[PDB]
């Protein structure tokens, strides 16, 4: 399909006082990879990230248009953006292209700028803001990712076991998929600092 | 002065001189009267001939807007032919959307709004026209209306437009209105045109009469003028 | 709350009409913490009104100047501007009723160093 | 859906069923198919549902403004013209069958028919709708010229009852309305 | 998706499930399908998710704008007229199957709105995928002029029939009671389905994942 | 119109703008008003008179709400006030449709003054003759801003406008302190409005709106009759 | 004084005023007419005389009492051409309230829509500000009767009993003396004061042929223009 034209997988999981996000590292055209270092997670400030999947054009375009509106917002005001406001901003930008949409499915995972409270949500290709309290997934290999997180999730998780859970969730779901792979990157963020790790995946 | 250049400005005491100026432009024009009897409306226009200056029957001021609606314009003649196109065009769109004939109460209103719209802006000027609307209908009787350059439009039994305004309606009200057939009114119109405007300034003058009512089945047309010619024969019986 | 407000105001209006100051002045000493239940500007009209009904009973000046100094030193502790000004204005009116000589004029000079400021 | 309109010496008599279907499911048992435009002029709508509700509001808007300005009760033929102008202009976008029937002070009682093409024709009686094809023979052998009001009420009651029985898309309950010079008499029957 | 609504003697009871499926996979175990319009009018939506969101926020904007200008109160017929005039303008290309209900100065009113623009005034309506199951309970069990507890028992019975007999409805029951003065909004009302517990420890020790390259960035 | 669009406000040879200074003259001769910001809420107090006993007071309102927590009064002229109220009403909606969040009070005043400035540079029109006082209790801290016919915003602790505003300005300069409560702020707001008032100060001669952190609230005349007992 | 073109277009003066709009307030007084509105406890009376200068003029097409909607009537003062333009706007936006919103427009909300339009004409400098007044009546649900007044500046407010036209400062001075003495107001108590105020200010003691009464009632919310017979019935009844 049009979503299956390049492939992709974005997962975000809520921890205790921290949130983790992950994606794969493959850019290809339907059978033929091109590179191994395609970026799909974009920073939108501190302790607030966004992941994009779907068509690789709309991955790059929407991440630029969102950055266009975001830098204007933080200059017209004095503060940073709250994660609800970002979700409403993205759902506006998708619904404007109602008839011909951007073929993407964004996943937002960040913390509070006022406290450390974690936040996760995901959207459709037209902007239905679905929030959860455990995890959100998006991409072509979606059902495999539900096979992990329904089976591997606990409520109160330190960032160690949060890392070990989302790493085993991605490596088993992606390596069942045919058009996703070639490496997994994991950002685990919290109140103190931000940790970026790259896992050891199957390179086929 | 200083306040009398645009139609957008007011006077320091609160009137608009551009409307005031256009009103006395119509006053310096020839006399036209209109009167309704109990089953119709009769139009009468004194029309001046200088020496020859045209045919016999050029530039008539008895326009014919709808199948049952007449005109008796007086004033600046070029603007009068504009309103006749506007009033014609208005009655057609009433026929198109709806599909019974235009009532005369609307056609007074719809035109006078377009007159009033030219009394607001500094772009356009007020019209220099004034006219009569005459109709007949078996559901509504006859009605007679009257528009000024400001836009104030309402009903009359007998009105008169031109130089002889107060001098002509002095003796219109001497007559009766309900106890009259319009065929009697036709020769009653012609004496008043013959009474007023002595030929001191203008020797030659015509007399065009138009006539809508019960006998013409609501259709508006000119009187049979060369036919039977009883108006002027009766009109010149008033030598003393 | 309000049913105890109108019950004590009922008893407070009872103690005034009958004519005893020990039962009334004991009540005025009692309701001093209750002033921190209402608006700091609505309380002062009530204190004014209760002070007048205390004074318009009988010329017994053994305790009238004594209750005034209680309320002023209470306002010196509580630090309200309008309260202490309301008490001083009554107190100097009381001294002129008693025809005092310097301490009326000393006090009135002290207020004008603050009131017109 | 079956609509019905019969005129008589006074005013007119209207009637319709109440059953709204979404193809094999009854979305609504009871429906006001008929609509007050003005105090003496009704219509009774058929075909689509979103379309006919859209047109009947706009005609009620335009006729309401026109009658206040003219300061008289309007004509039934005037209201029939307004349905014609919209349904002919948007005949590519509207599937609407309207019967306009109402009393008028000038010309008594009138019944018009605006079918899906967008034409207009005055009739003595007029039927329409998806169930109206089943009562052509009955309405031609039973109609007689010069009926009273109560004969027309009995006439439209039997006519709607047959089509409701035989057609599947028509049924529910019968709504009737008698418009005259005096008032509007609305009633709901069964049988 | 299964929504319903009914009018009892005083107020209006609304109700819905909490499940948004994407294709044939449950995407949300707890959605929210009863929307705010005014302090006396709520609405329930079905069909397309985003098209019911952005529509019901627009109308709640305009009625707040209208009622703050008049200064009085919104009316349910006003919310009905704005919706059917908007949806007809877009020729039915906006999938929004609504249920509108609220209490005015006149009284309680209940409305069903179809995405082409056709609307109805009924004492009880059901919309959604499992709407045919819900209408079976309403018709077999309804009487005019019920009580509040009779109505709340009825709607929760109708929603539960939509869950247990349909694949589009699978979770908790929401309700909302809008009387002339009282507004109750009960997001957990009944949990008919739990989740079975886990019987196996799957967590391995920390460090059971191979890491190529780590990176630390301190913050403020 | 035709396509004229020529700005009728140009610079003086001195280097000032003439019409804006004249528009400020209309504001200074308007009805007096006062606003006080007092560390838990903000209080707006205007001064409403009636030339007869024939007018109605339940009809024209001066304190006007905007969202649910943002109030607004004025001191200039009347018909121009209602224009930019309806403008600001719609202007707070495009914030709430997009961001799904109540608009901050600083964000309105950037947008309202941008409406008002851009209105003066464009052609064929005169400036407004209204100054505003906007308030609101957003994110804990309350706020109080002031606009003008030029289109410039400020951030007052306590200001006044209308007639005799300099007299009310010096009065608040001695009356206001670092902090009060909300009720003390209402008591000094009636005190400064009673400076330039007339003899009848009833529940109808003044009109008071507050902003709690609980929200905007407009005071009914019953409490204003009850709160005016031993006023000032 | 005058700076720039402050006597001509709607801009400001150095004194912080403007002049065109306050010229328009005494553009009403060239009409030469006075209208009185009185609201009672369950009614609302509008009374206005008419001047008939010509016998050749109808007694039907003259009266300023207009009907906006079935529950809202009005009266117009000022000039006539600007008045009927104002009424068609009010008729037009009353109907749009029905089509957009569904229910009948309140009489209060209509005066906002009118005063906004008069604001803009004041506001943009290249157009005329329409000098004519406006008075409305009508019955609101759970609010009783209302009386409002739009102005050509663009403001409105409610009233209890307020006249307009030529004579206000004598007419409003009498109504204040009538209201503040706290009398009863039922129906005929309200009608009789609306006559006698206009009777004593104009000092006419007329024949029942000039004035028209446009009362609305709680029991009958339809706007109703009274018959000349029953107008004579009230006048002889208050006569002792």
């Amino acid at each position: 399909s049009i979503m299956s034209y390049n492939g992709g997988a974005v997962m975000a999981m809520k921890g205790k006082n921290c949130v983790a996000i992950a994606a794969d590292r493959r850019f290809g055209i339907q059978a033929q990879m091109v590179t191994t270092d395609f970026q799909k997670i974009f920073p939108m400030g501190d302790r607030l990230y966004i992941g994009l999947a779907g068509l690789a054009t709309d991955v790059q375009t929407v991440a630029q248009r969102l950055k266009f509106r975001l830098n204007l917002y933080e200059l017209k005001e004095g503060r940073q953006i709250k994660p609800y406001t970002l979700m409403s901003m993205v759902a506006n930008l998708l619904y404007e292209k109602r008839f011909g949409p951007y073929y993407t499915e964004p996943v937002i995972a960040g913390l509070d700028p006022k406290t450390f409270k974690p936040f996760i949500c995901s959207l459709d290709l037209i902007g239905c803001p679905m929030v959860t309290d455990d995890f959100v997934v998006s991409g072509t290999c979606a059902e495999q990712m539900y096979g992990m997180c329904e089976s591997l999730w606990e409520p109160n998780m330190d960032p160690d076991h949060l890392f070990e859970t989302i790493s085993q969730a991605m490596l088993n779901a992606v390596d069942r998929d045919a058009v996703s792979g070639m490496g997994v990157i994991v950002h685990i963020i919290e109140k103190d600092k931000i940790t970026t790790r790259t896992l050891k995946a199957r390179m086929d | 002065t200083g306040y009398d250049l645009s139609a957008s400005t007011f006077s320091p005491d609160g009137r608009v001189f551009q409307v005031e100026y256009a009103m006395k432009a119509v006053e310096n024009s020839s006399t036209a009267i209109g009167i309704r009897c109990k089953d119709g409306v009769v139009f009468g226009v004194e029309k001046l001939v200088l020496s020859k200056l045209y045919e016999e029957g050029s530039n008539k001021r008895l326009f014919n807007v709808d199948r049952h609606v007449g005109m008796a314009v007086a004033g600046l003649l070029a603007d009068a032919r504009s309103l006749a196109d506007i009033a014609r065009e208005e009655a057609s769109n009433f026929r198109s959307n709806f599909g019974y004939n235009i009532p005369l109460k609307h056609l007074a209103d719809r035109v006078a709004m377009y007159v009033h719209a030219y009394t607001l802006y500094s772009a356009v000027r007020p019209f220099g026209c004034s006219f009569m609307l005459g109709s007949y209908s078996v559901n509504d009787g006859a009605q007679l209306y009257m528009i000024d350059p400001s836009g104030v439009s309402y009903g009359y039994w007998g009105c008169a437009i031109g130089k002889a305004r107060q001098a002509a309606k002095t003796e219109i009200e001497k007559l009766q209105m309900k106890e009259m057939t319009c065929r009697d009114i036709v020769k009653e119109v012609a004496k008043i045109i013959y009474i007023v405007h002595d030929e001191v300034k203008d020797k030659a003058f015509e007399l065009e009469l138009s006539w809508v009512g019960e006998l013409t089945n609501g259709r508006h047309e000119i009187v049979p003028k060369d036919i039977r010619e009883e108006a002027e024969k009766y009109a010149k019986e008033s030598l003393k | 709350v309000q049913v105890k407000e109108q019950s004590i105001l009922e008893l407070g209006s009872l103690l005034a009409k009958t004519g005893q100051a020990a039962e009334l002045g004991g009540l005025l000493k009692y309701v001093r913490p209750f002033l921190n239940s209402i608006s700091k500007a609505k309380a002062a009209r009530l204190v004014r009104s209760l002070l007048d009904l205390f004074l318009d009973m009988e010329a017994a000046t053994g305790q009238e100047v004594e209750l005034c100094l209680e309320c002023i030193e209470w306002a010196k502790s509580e630090k309200r501007t309008f309260l202490r000004q309301a008490l001083e204005a009554r107190l100097v009116s009381l001294y002129f009723d008693t025809k005092r000589y310097q301490e009326a004029l000393h006090l009135g000079s002290q207020l004008l160093r603050e009131l017109k400021k | 859906t079956t609509i019905m309109a019969v005129q008589f010496d006074g005013g007119v008599v209207l009637g319709a069923d109440s059953r709204t279907t979404t193809g094999s499911y009854i979305a609504n048992r009871v429906t006001d198919k008929l609509t007050p435009i003005h105090d003496r002029i009704f219509c009774c709508r058929s075909g689509s549902a979103a379309d006919t509700q859209a047109v009947a509001d706009a005609v009620t808007y335009q006729l309401g403004f026109h009658s206040i300005e003219l300061n008289e009760p309007p004509l039934v033929h005037t209201a029939a013209s307004l349905f014609k102008e919209m349904c002919y202009r948007y005949r590519e976008d509207l599937m609407a069958g309207i019967i306009i029937a109402g009393w008028d002070p000038q010309e008594g009682g009138q019944v018009y028919s605006v079918p899906m093409g967008g034409m207009m024709v005055r009739q003595s009686f007029a039927i329409g709708g998806s169930g109206s094809s089943y009562i052509y023979g009955y309405v031609d052998a039973t109609y007689r010229e010069g009926m009273t009001k109560e004969e027309c009420l009995q006439f439209t009651a039997n006519a709607l009852a047959l089509a409701m029985e035989r057609d599947g898309s028509s049924g529910g309950v019968i709504r009737l309305a008698a418009i005259a010079e005096s008032g509007v008499e609305r009633q709901v029957l069964l049988g | 998706t299964t929504i319903a609504g009914v009018v009892y003697k005083d107020g209006i009871v609304l109700g819905a499930d909490t499940r948004a499926t994407e294709g044939m996979v449950v995407a949300d175990k707890n959605c929210s399908k009863i929307h705010f319009i005014s302090p006396n009018i709520y609405c329930c939506g079905a069909g397309t998710a985003a098209d019911t969101d952005m529509t019901t926020q627009l109308i709640s904007s305009n009625l707040e704008l209208h009622s703050l200008s008049t200064g009085r109160l919104p009316r349910v017929v006003t919310a009905n007229r704005m919706l059917k005039q908007m949806l007809f303008r877009y020729q039915g290309y906006i999938g929004a199957a609504l249920v509108l209900g609220g209490v005015d100065v006149t009284g309680p009113h209940l409305y069903s709105i179809y995405p082409h623009g056709s609307t109805d005034k009924l004492p009880y309506v059901t919309m959604g995928s499992g709407s045919l199951a819900a209408m079976a309970v309403f018709e077999d069990k309804f009487r005019p002029d019920m009580e509040e507890e009779e109505a709340k028992n009825l709607v929760s019975e109708a929603i539960a029939a939509g869950i247990f007999n349909d694949l589009g409805s699978g979770s908790n029951i929401d309700l909302c009671v809008i009387s002339k003065n009282k507004l109750d909004f009960l997001r957990p009302y009944t949990v008919p389905n739990k989740k079975g517990t886990r019987l196996g420890r799957y967590r391995c020790e920390k460090g059971t994942t191979a890491v190529l390259t780590e990176k630390i960035t301190p913050l403020e | 119109e035709r396509g004229y669009s020529f700005s009728l406000t140009t610079f003086s040879p001195s280097g000032k703008l003439v019409q804006i200074e004249y528009a400020l003259a209309a504001v200074a001769g308007g009805a007096p008003s006062v606003g006080i910001k007092a560390a838990n809420g903000v209080v707006l107090a205007t001064e409403k008179k009636q030339k007869s006993i024939l007018y109605d007071e339940r009809s024209v309102h001066k304190v006007e709400p905007i969202t649910k927590h943002i109030g607004l009064v004025y001191s200039g002229m009347g018909p121009d006030y209602r224009v930019l109220v309806h403008r600001a009403r719609k202007l707070a909606q495009q914030y709430y449709l997009v961001y799904q969040e109540p608009i901050p009070t600083a964000q309105l005043v950037q947008r309202v003054a941008s409406v008002m400035q851009e209105y003066t540079q464009s052609g064929g029109v005169r400036p407004f003759g209204v100054s505003l006082l906007i308030c609101g209790w957003n994110e804990g801290r309350p706020y109080l801003f002031q606009s003008d016919p030029s289109g410039a915003y400020f951030a007052w602790k306590a200001t006044a406008m209308g007639k005799n505003y300099v007299n009310g300005k010096t009065f608040l300069e001695k009356r206001y302190n670092e902090d009060l409560e909300l009720e003390d702020a209402i008591h000094t707001a009636i005190l400064t409005l009673k400076e330039s008032f007339e003899g009848q100060m009833t529940e109808d001669n003044i009109e008071v709106g507050i902003c709690n952190e609980a929200g905007f609230r407009r005071l009914t005349p019953t409490e204003v009759k009850d709160y005016l007992a031993a006023i000032a | 004084s005058s700076a720039g073109f402050d006597r001509h277009i709607t801009i400001f003066s150095p004194e912080g005023r403007l002049y065109q709009v306050e010229y328009a307030f005494k553009a009403i007084n060239q009409g030469g007419l006075t209208s009185v509105a009185v609201r009672g406890k369950d009614c609302a009376v509008i009374v206005t005389q008419k001047k008939v200068p010509d016998k050749l003029l109808d007694s039907s097409t003259v009266t300023h009492l207009f009907k906006i909607t079935e529950n809202i009537g009005c009266v117009m003062t000022g000039m006539t051409a600007d008045s009927r333009s104002q009424v068609q706007r009010a008729r037009y936006e009353a109907a749009n309230w029905k089509y957009k919103y569904g229910y009948e427009i309140p009489v209060d909300m209509l005066c906002k829509r009118i005063a906004d339009i008069s604001q803009v004409y004041t506001q943009n400098a290249e157009m005329r500000p329409l000098g004519c007044c406006m008075i409305l009546i009508g019955i609101d649900e759970e609010q009783g009767p209302q009386v409002y007044k739009c102005d050509p500046a663009g403001y409105y407010c409610g009233f209890k009993a307020t006249a307009a036209g030529v004579k206000q400062t004598e007419s409003t001075s009498f109504l204040e003396k009538k209201v503040k003495k706290k009398f009863d107001w039922t129906f005929e108590q309200t009608v009789e004061t609306a006559i006698t105020c206009l009777s004593t200010v104009l000092s006419i003691d007329f024949k029942p042929s000039e004035i028209e009464v446009g009362v609305v009632t709680v029991e009958n919310p339809k706007f109703r223009i009274l018959t000349e017979a029953e107008i004579d019935a009230h006048l002889v009844a208050l006569a002792e």
